[PDB]
């Protein structure tokens, strides 16, 4: 939760969630502004699930 | 630039105006 995927390779480096989730979204071929324009909707769906 | 959260102000350079100044 705190540092993403960088704590398995070497040392731990911190990062905020909206940026970490933007990276994850970019990982599957969707441009990263889509997350920034839909943050509240995405959070609501996550909590409901 | 009104919908994003935590967006800051700055200046963005342009690589054509210095050339077109002359």
């Amino acid at each position: 939760i705190t540092s993403g995927w960088t704590f398995g390779a070497g040392p731990a480096l911190q990062i905020p969630f909206p940026m970490q989730m933007a990276y994850r979204f970019n990982g599957i071929g969707v441009t990263q502004n889509v997350l920034y324009e839909n943050q509240k909707l995405i959070a609501n769906q996550f909590n409901s699930a | 630039c009104d919908v994003v959260i935590g967006i800051v102000n700055n200046t963005v350079y342009d690589p054509l105006q210095p050339e077109l100044d002359s």
